[PDB]
């Protein structure tokens, strides 16, 4: 498959959270927290997760999901899956 | 179980959701009950009886297994999944390059410059990161697997090596 | 047989007056010439055997047995020199004697015509054997290995020196040609009946019979690699050997004496067979497996049928080939790891693609894959079985499937799956061990273009 | 004969040189894939020469040209029988060989070791030509094992993979309980015929074969993967698709049948073998086709087809149509070997996704993929005047126009239904609806070798079934008068499984949400057979290694032994010094000598 | 002749000694050397002994 | 021609003469003139020359012929001297007995290819014969043993001539 | 406890000798060690070892024997007698008991 790079990674994650209702797209920035900033719960994020590994087609285990809490620590943990260095 | 009881409500969450899609297959189909069960969530989040929110989590777990997808959809290169360690047999350790005869080192001149200035890094750095383990360890032994970061500039994380040059998901 | 018994001894002054760094040397490319000669024996005839003098005669039977123990030679001390570097240079051609003196026993065993004379060979292979264990083995155990082993070959042997007297005393004679036409039948007695036990039971314990087995698994593990190899290829096979030719003058008693010793072979080689899928160390699940594959000789040796015979030794040379190819790859993986753990060391096929090559080809001839000698002597032994008994292709079929089951579970165990994280000093197989595993599985492969000459007298 | 015998056998050793030049490694690894495919293309013309010839005026010959070893008045000789299957079976297996190795310079262009994949692909095809042709059971035992190793070793192609160690494994199991009947046949036939080589076997035709028969149907039950020894070729879904497709098309699975239909003469006298056999096929025909109805691995769906297909091969032989089963086996490798590639086209592209419930949406999006899937699925499924038509069709006539088992009978006739089922089904959720991929579209099938692989094998599809059914020789009485509702069985039960299987397909739309009843799951996990027996019988044979067994042992044990000379040791030396005690002894002897032994008399 | 490669003739000298030792050892076996009933024969011009 | 016919025969070979009744060509006339060409002549012309080579150098060897020595019917008991010529020339009679069979074997294999699918009737003198050769060869050999030897075959065979002596002295 | 010396390290061949075939220390010993091996194990006794197997002289009368068997099958058919006769000794030389 073609390959990943960081801001293709951020680019993505943050378009997925874009077409998700309960966020404001204005709002957002790669370093918004989900439950300080953007009001989120702990429910929304499971399902913030889930969306992402629909997105890039692998899974991220719970123990591992749960400590991801701003779109930044999204994309680098993609990155360290993917061995993506851009 | 290690697992909070927060910790376990979230993980059935996400278990429940895939066994749902499994079910329905069809995206449209899969987004009306998957708001449905997110309501069933919602109904009790706000329950602070820790005895009849332990109890609704166990009646929860019973209806999964009995409403669980006896073929759940995997990620091919989940455990279980048609791609789970398919590409293991291409991965090599780097201390085999070690044994590599001088011909086939010449191949190779500037990565082989580029690896011996790690090999020295990993020869310097070793004996700084064996004394800070051994200054932040409670006495007794550690009581967690977590390690921790370096503190002072040109020092590195104890216990880098195997992470930092471990193999490519893709080798080869 | 002088013209190769006097150049096995010349082996012995060859190496005391070698240069110090060139024992090895020189000892591997004279005895490599040995083994080269040792095909001078295949002037067999259909009716008579080559009878050389009144004391060394050979047949159809002790020729492939003769040129296989005359090529294990060579390979022994490609096997040696490395566990051996470090020895102190007396030692090394000390060591170097043993297995000379090995050789020289064994092919005057195997061409011996008068039935004491073989006795006294066949008993003389103990002391080498037993010092090579006890004195170069690595581990404590190796000294009550070497007890078992003694006592276990002294306990039937020693009936078996005065069963052989009494036979020439009232026979006149020993020598196996004159026995051929001297032979008269043995009638039910219990005196009979223990003069049969006598008879075989020497012969029983080497082979060895399951139920006396239990000494084998633990020589073993505790004798170095070139004690390994004599013992699987050749020494394993006196026991088969001293069957096929003590048999003769057991008729028409063996008919209903084989029995319990049938038994013991069927049920055998299914419980060592299935033993090995649970054996933890690699040597150990080895040693069992050949007590599997000699179960089949037995039956096959106590049936007396033209194809049991043919097919018997087929299956000596062929597992004396591939059960010393087998110890002598899980010793390169023990002179790198230094465990004998199966479970140890994983995943080799990645660090090492060529050996893993040898792995495989060697396990393809244990599960014994058609065309290999291995099949064709397993053949033959299954088709007179079934004629002896149709109930037992039952047994040799179950047999066949445990056998490819701790086969390619030994391949896959040590070969496949991840490698082990830890163990980092795998270094490249070296050009040595790689030419080791090849001179055992090519003249293996080679014999399918011609079985005939492994196929005995009854050919 | 000149021209027949030699070209015969070039085609033979054609295959074996890229063998012999990796081996000796004279050869040039720049391009060794496209040299072993290319040695294919050529094998596959010089063996439609021997075969046109055969059809021309039924030229057939048997070559024993080495004597290899004689065994007292048992003589062994390479010996190859080019007969009517050996002549037809050939040609269409190096012709689909020839698209799967095509298909493969594609497909495992990025895997390191190509190199090997392709020599294992060759060794995997010259062994079942040795198979094929072999004139005595001994040189046909040869190839019966040498394609389970290579099974073996393709299945377990990824090796750092756990399950593909324990498929790849299952396999070898499977088969080698299967050749346990193998070795029964030969040894019968040696005792009591004095013979491994066919032409004998034949001549003598021993009137009493029931225990060689089923010898040879245990056998046939192991290699074709029939009920009791099935679970494997499910299994070996874990090679790579390449190995799938040769794996289920022209070579291992149909050897079990293969062997069947070299032993006709036997079974066309055995009442006993044909009920057996009927029963057996019968029974895997529908098990595993109504396993596939809940499969939601693609590979996996088109693996339980085989096994289907396999049955009904089975219940061709049970209902004494030898050269039908045959007819069915040429025809079936063209479209399942296509299916295959089709499968293996949707998950290159679907980066490595096999359920089918990520994806949909493909009609369009792979229009090449999605004809040749259309095709194939209509040739599997019966479609009049395709490939699978021209075997399929007479088969079903044939069993219920014939002395049988009703409930075999029927059991044929709802797989037949069953298979319209399962081919909806992957049309279904492959190609119609809505994709259900992940984002980042890759899909891409314009590669020539992936287009051309595939049309060949589209084109046999059509026409291979039409050219051979009009080009062999026939060898029965075709059945062709019957009651319109015999006829018309095959066509009407699959017309009513698409119907069927289409309303069930739309259902799944619905919102509604239902509970698995205990069919659903039973069909879903296999039947159980494989969750029960692959835990219970390796559980009991891996655990598995009175009074009298007591005494044998303590009495007899070294332990035993060697402590009670320890307790006579110190019986001997544990004295007091005493010269009074040692006298006083002196005296005893000298007493009990007289006394007691008369030593004095 | 070299003190360095003079005992590479130890063996092949063991091998001529030992063939030649069994050659002599035929002379004590030729009690029935053209007397056999299946191969005795009348003696050829030159001939003196059928084998040796 | 290179074998003996009598010990291998061959019933005469009878081709039908082509009788095409299609306009089109038959693709085989072609590849047998192709063959022909390409394939027969060169090889015929390098056996020919390897056939000038021999022709220059033409050496000899022969059948060995056994004198006949007595049975081990006529060796006295413990006889060592007479028995083992009798027993070596047993040995070879049972090793060419064993081929014998093998040749009617041979026959009877090659019968039943031969005749196609009227094997069963046209292959009825070979199946006879083989069947008689079996019952002689059965009767000499079978159940010997490993250690076989004439005096284990001469034993079977009076265990044979007794009981047919009680088969005739009963009727 | 008591004097002893340590267990020495493990050493590897390659270390100081990369062209090491790992029969010596002595990269001299180790080239010839090699090439005794190599040329007498293989280029002699497998090589000639086999070529000499091949061509052995009708090892135990295989082909004399089909010979045989094919004169007395001439013979016994020109002539009508049987291809082979059950009785394997004449049975006027036998004197049955009683
Ligand atoms: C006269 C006296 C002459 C002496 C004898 C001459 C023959 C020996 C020549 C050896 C030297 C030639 C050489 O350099 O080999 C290069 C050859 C390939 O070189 P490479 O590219 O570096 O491959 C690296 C790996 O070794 C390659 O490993 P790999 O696993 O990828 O492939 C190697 C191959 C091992 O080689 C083979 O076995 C050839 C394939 C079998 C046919 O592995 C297998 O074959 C595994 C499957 C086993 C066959 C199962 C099918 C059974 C068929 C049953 C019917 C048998 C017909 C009768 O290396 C070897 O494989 C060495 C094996 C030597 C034994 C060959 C045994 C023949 C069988
Ligand atoms: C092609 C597809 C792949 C098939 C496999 C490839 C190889 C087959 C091609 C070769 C064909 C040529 C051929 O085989 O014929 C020649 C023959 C077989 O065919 P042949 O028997 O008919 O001989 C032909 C020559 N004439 C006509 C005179 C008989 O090959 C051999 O006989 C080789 C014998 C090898 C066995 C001896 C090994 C050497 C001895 C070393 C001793 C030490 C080892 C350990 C001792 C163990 C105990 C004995
Ligand atoms: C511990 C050992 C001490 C215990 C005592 C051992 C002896 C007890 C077993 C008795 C052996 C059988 C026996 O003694 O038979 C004697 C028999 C005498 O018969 P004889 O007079 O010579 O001939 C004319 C016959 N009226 O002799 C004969 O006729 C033929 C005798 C042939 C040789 C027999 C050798 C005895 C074998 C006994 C051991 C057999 C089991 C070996 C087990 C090995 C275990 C690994
Ligand atoms: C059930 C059987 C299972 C067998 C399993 C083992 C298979 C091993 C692999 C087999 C490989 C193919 C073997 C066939 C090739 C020929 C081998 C051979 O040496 O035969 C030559 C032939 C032998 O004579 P033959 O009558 O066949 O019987 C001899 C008895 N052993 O005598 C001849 O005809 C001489 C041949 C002359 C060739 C001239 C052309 C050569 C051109 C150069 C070649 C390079
Ligand atoms: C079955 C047919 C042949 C049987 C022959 C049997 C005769 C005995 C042979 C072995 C003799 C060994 O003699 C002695 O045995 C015991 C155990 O057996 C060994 O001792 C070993 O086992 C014993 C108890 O099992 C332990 O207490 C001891 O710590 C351990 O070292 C001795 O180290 C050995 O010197
Ligand atoms: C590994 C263990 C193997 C165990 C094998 C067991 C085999 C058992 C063999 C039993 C046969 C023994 O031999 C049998 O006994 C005696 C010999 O004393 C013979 O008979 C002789 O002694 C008995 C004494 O009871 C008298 O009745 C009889 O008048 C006399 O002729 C039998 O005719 C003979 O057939
Ligand atoms: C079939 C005939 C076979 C004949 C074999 C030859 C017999 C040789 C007998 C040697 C017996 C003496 O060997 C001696 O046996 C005892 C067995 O308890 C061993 O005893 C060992 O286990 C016992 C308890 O089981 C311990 O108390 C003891 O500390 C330990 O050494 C001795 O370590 C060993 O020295
Ligand atoms: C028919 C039987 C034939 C048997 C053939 C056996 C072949 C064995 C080959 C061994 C070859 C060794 O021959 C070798 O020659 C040289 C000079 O001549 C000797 O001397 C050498 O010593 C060292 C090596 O240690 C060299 O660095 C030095 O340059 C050289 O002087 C060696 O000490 C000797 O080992």
């Amino acid at each position: 498959a073609p390959p990943l790079t960081l801001e293709g990674i951020k680019d993505r994650v943050l378009y997925v959270l874009k077409l998700y209702d309960k966020i404001d797209p204005e709002k957002l920035s790669v370093n918004s927290h989900f439950m300080k900033d953007l009001g989120l719960d702990s429910l929304d994020q499971v399902e913030i997760i889930m969306a992402m590994e629909d997105e890039f087609g692998f899974e991220i285990p719970d123990i591992d999901a749960e400590k991801l809490m701003c779109p930044q620590e999204i994309v680098d943990y993609i990155a360290d899956k993917k061995d993506v260095y851009e | 179980a290690y697992l909070t009881h927060q910790q376990k409500v979230l993980r059935l969450y996400k278990r429940a959701l895939r066994h749902l899609e499994s079910w329905c297959i069809h995206r449209d189909k899969y987004r009306y009950f998957a708001c449905l069960l997110r309501a069933r969530f919602d109904e009790h989040k706000n329950e602070k009886d820790m005895v009849k929110a332990t109890q609704l989590l166990r009646e929860a777990e019973e209806e999964f297994w009995h409403g669980q997808h006896p073929q759940p959809y995997i990620f091919p290169e989940s455990p279980g999944g048609t791609s789970y360690e398919r590409y293991e047999c291409y991965k090599v350790p780097e201390w085999c390059l070690d044994d590599w005869h001088p011909s086939e080192k010449a191949m190779y001149p500037d990565y082989f410059a580029k690896r011996e200035q790690w090999k020295k890094l990993r020869r310097e750095s070793w004996e700084r990161e064996v004394k800070q383990l051994q200054e932040e360890t409670p006495v007794g032994g550690p009581r967690t697997e977590a390690l921790p970061p370096a503190r002072k500039q040109g020092d590195l994380p104890p216990l880098w090596w195997h992470i930092v040059t471990r193999p490519r998901e893709r080798p080869m | 047989m002088l013209k190769y018994i006097i150049p096995t001894i010349m082996l012995m002054p060859l190496t005391w007056l070698s240069k110090n760094n060139m024992i090895w040397v020189n000892s591997t490319a004279h005895s490599l010439l040995i083994s080269f000669t040792s095909l001078l024996l295949m002037n067999q005839f259909g009716d008579n055997s080559l009878n050389f003098s009144l004391l060394f005669f050979s047949d159809s039977l002790s020729t492939p047995l003769l040129i296989l123990t005359m090529w294990l030679l060579p390979l022994m001390l490609m096997a040696s020199q490395h566990h051996l570097s470090k020895e102190n240079l007396t030692r090394k051609k000390l060591f170097i004697t043993m297995l000379i003196s090995l050789q020289l026993f064994l092919i005057m065993t195997f061409t011996a015509m008068e039935l004491i004379l073989f006795y006294i060979l066949f008993e003389a292979t103990l002391v080498p054997t037993l010092i090579i264990i006890t004195r170069w083995g690595n581990q404590t155990e190796r000294l009550n290995a070497g007890l078992y082993f003694l006592f276990y070959t002294l306990a039937g042997s020693l009936p078996l020196l005065v069963a052989l007297i009494y036979i020439q005393n009232t026979v006149g004679s020993l020598n196996f040609l004159m026995l051929q036409y001297w032979v008269q039948p043995v009638h039910n007695s219990w005196s009979n009946v223990f003069m049969w036990l006598a008879c075989m039971m020497a012969f029983m314990v080497k082979m060895p019979l399951y139920g006396l087995h239990l000494w084998l698994p633990k020589a073993h593990v505790e004798a170095p690699i070139a004690g390994s190899m004599v013992l699987a290829a050749v020494l394993l096979k006196l026991g088969g050997y001293g069957m096929l030719r003590i048999t003769l003058i057991l008729n028409p008693m063996t008919d209903f004496m084989a029995y319990p010793f049938i038994m013991l072979s069927l049920w055998g080689m299914i419980m060592t067979s299935s033993i090995c899928l649970r054996q933890t160390d690699l040597k150990s699940l080895i040693a069992y497996s050949s007590v599997s594959h000699m179960a089949l000789v037995i039956v096959a040796i106590l049936i007396q049928t033209p194809w049991s015979y043919m097919g018997a030794t087929a299956l000596m040379i062929a597992h004396g080939l591939t059960s010393s190819m087998l110890f002598c790859l899980a010793n390169s993986n023990y002179e790198r790891i230094h465990s004998r753990t199966m479970i140890l060391a994983r995943g080799l096929q990645t660090l090492l693609p060529l050996m893993a090559t040898w792995w495989l080809l060697a396990s393809l001839t244990n599960l014994a894959l058609p065309p290999t000698i291995n099949l064709i002597g397993e053949l033959f032994v299954v088709m007179s079985t079934f004629s002896w008994s149709n109930i037992t292709i039952i047994l040799m079929g179950v047999n066949m499937v445990i056998t490819a089951l701790y086969s390619l579970y030994m391949l896959i165990m040590t070969q496949r799956g991840k490698y082990t994280y830890h163990i980092n000093n795998i270094s490249p197989s070296f050009t040595r061990e790689n030419a080791l595993m090849s001179l055992h599985i090519l003249p293996l492969l080679l014999l399918t273009l011609n079985p005939k000459i492994i196929l005995g007298p009854l050919y | 004969m000149n021209m027949f015998s030699s070209l015969s056998l070039v085609t033979l050793l054609l295959l074996t040189m890229p063998i012999m030049m990796m081996s000796f490694n004279t050869y040039k690894p720049s391009n060794y894939p496209l040299y072993v495919k290319t040695a294919i293309s050529y094998a596959f013309i010089t063996s439609m020469i021997p075969t046109m010839m055969f059809i021309h005026s039924g030229q057939e010959l048997i070559i024993s040209n080495w004597h290899w070893l004689t065994i007292q008045t048992l003589k062994l000789s390479l010996s190859f029988k080019m007969d009517y299957f050996s002549m037809m079976f050939i040609p269409v297996a190096l012709f689909v060989t020839w698209s799967i190795m095509e298909f493969s310079m594609w497909y495992m262009y990025s895997d390191p070791n190509i190199n090997k994949f392709f020599k294992y692909l060759l060794l995997f095809l010259i062994t079942m030509l040795i198979l094929v042709t072999a004139n005595n059971l001994f040189q046909l035992f040869i190839g019966w094992e040498g394609v389970g190793i290579m099974s073996f070793l393709l299945i377990g192609w990824w090796y750092g993979r756990a399950d593909a160690n324990t498929a790849a494994l299952q396999a070898i199991l499977y088969n080698r309980i299967g050749d346990i009947g193998f070795i029964l046949a030969m040894a019968w036939f040696l005792t009591n015929l004095n013979t491994w080589d066919l032409q004998q076997i034949f001549m003598l035709n021993p009137s009493d074969s029931n225990m060689p028969l089923i010898g040879l149907a245990l056998a046939a039950t192991g290699k074709s993967a029939q009920f009791g020894l099935h679970p494997w070729l499910p299994s070996a879904m874990e090679g790579p698709t390449p190995v799938s497709a040769l794996l289920h098309s022209s070579t291992m699975v149909v050897a079990g049948i293969f062997l069947l239909i070299r032993f006709y003469p036997l079974t066309e006298n055995n009442k006993y073998i044909q009920s057996i056999t009927l029963c057996l096929g019968a029974i895997t025909t529908l098990f595993t086709a109504m396993c596939a109805l809940t499969q939601n691995d693609i590979k996996k769906i088109i693996a339980f087809s085989t096994s289907s297909q396999l049955g009904l091969m089975m219940v061709t032989i049970g209902i004494n149509q030898p050269y039908l089963a045959f007819l069915h086996i040429c025809t079936h490798a063209f479209f399942k070997a296509m299916l295959f590639m089709c499968s293996g086209s949707i998950i290159h592209s679907l980066n490595d996704e096999q359920d089918i419930r990520k994806m949909g949406g493909l009609f369009k999006a792979m229009p090449f993929t999605t004809t040749a899937l259309i095709v194939g699925s209509l040739a599997l499924t019966g479609m009049p005047f395709l490939t699978g038509f021209y075997s399929k069709d007479l088969i079903i006539e044939a069993a219920n126009t014939s002395y049988t088992n009703a409930w075999a009978l029927l059991m044929t006739l709802i797989a037949t239904s069953f298979t319209a089922i399962y081919s909806t089904r992957i049309i279904f959720f492959a190609l119609l609806g809505q994709p259900r991929f992940p984002t980042l579209v890759n899909i891409n099938e314009n590669n020539p070798l992936l287009i051309n692989s595939i049309k060949r094998l589209l084109i046999g599809s059509l026409f291979a079934g039409y050219i051979i059914s009009n080009n062999i020789p026939p060898t029965t009485i075709p059945q062709m008068t019957m009651p319109y509702y015999l006829k018309t069985t095959a066509l009407i039960v699959t017309i009513l499984g698409f119907i069927l299987a289409l309303e069930i397909s739309n259902m799944t739309k619905n919102l509604k949400y239902h509970y698995p009843s205990n069919a659903f799951k039973f069909s879903t996990l296999l039947g159980y057979f494989p969750t029960i027996m692959h835990r219970l019988a390796p559980y009991m044979n891996l655990s598995m290694s009175s009074l009298l067994d007591l005494i044998w042992l303590e009495a007899i044990l070294p332990k035993t032994i060697s402590l009670a000379q320890m307790k006579a040791s110190t019986l001997v030396t544990n004295q007091k010094g005493l010269i009074k005690l040692y006298f006083l002894s002196f005296l005893i002897t000298i007493l009990i000598s007289m006394i007691l032994f008369n030593f004095h008399e | 002749v070299v003190r360095d490669h003079w005992v590479h003739v130890l063996v092949p000298m063991g091998f001529v000694f030992g063939y030649y030792l069994d050659r002599k050892n035929d002379e004590k076996l030729t009690a029935f050397r053209n007397k056999s009933l299946l191969y005795k024969r009348e003696l050829k011009p030159n001939e003196e002994v059928t084998w040796k | 021609d290179s074998w003996d016919k009598d010990v291998y025969p061959e019933p005469p070979r009878r081709t039908p003469a082509p009788s095409p009744q299609t306009s089109l060509p038959n693709p085989i006339t072609y590849l047998t003139k192709a063959f022909d060409l390409l394939v027969d002549r060169p090889v015929t012309l390098v056996r020919e020359f390897i056939e000038r080579q021999h022709a220059k150098n033409k050496y000899y060897y022969y059948h060995r012929e056994f004198r006949r020595v007595p049975d081990i019917t006529e060796c006295q008991e413990k006889d060592v001297l007479c028995m083992f010529e009798a027993e070596m020339q047993w040995r070879r009679d049972y090793k060419v007995d064993q081929e014998i069979v093998n040749i009617i074997q041979e026959r009877l294999k090659a019968c039943q290819q031969r005749e196609g699918e009227s094997h069963r009737q046209n292959c009825a003198k070979e199946l006879e014969q083989f069947t008689q050769v079996v019952k002689a060869y059965q009767d000499r050999y079978h159940d010997l043993g490993a250690h076989y030897s004439a005096r284990k075959c001469l034993a079977k065979q009076k265990q044979r001539m007794l009981a047919e002596r009680k088969a005739a002295k009963e009727a | 406890r008591w004097q002893e010396d340590p267990e020495p390290e493990d050493e590897n061949l390659y270390e100081k000798n990369p062209d090491s075939h790992g029969y010596d220390k002595d990269p001299a010993v180790d080239i010839w060690n090699m090439r005794v091996v190599f040329f007498f194990g293989f280029s002699i006794v497998l090589v000639l070892g086999s070529t000499f197997v091949a061509y052995l002289p009708d090892y135990r009368m295989q082909e004399w024997a089909r010979r045989e068997a094919e004169r007395l099958v001439k013979y016994r058919e020109a002539h009508g007698l049987p291809i082979m006769e059950s009785n394997c000794f004449d049975p006027s030389k036998i004197q049955l008991p009683e």
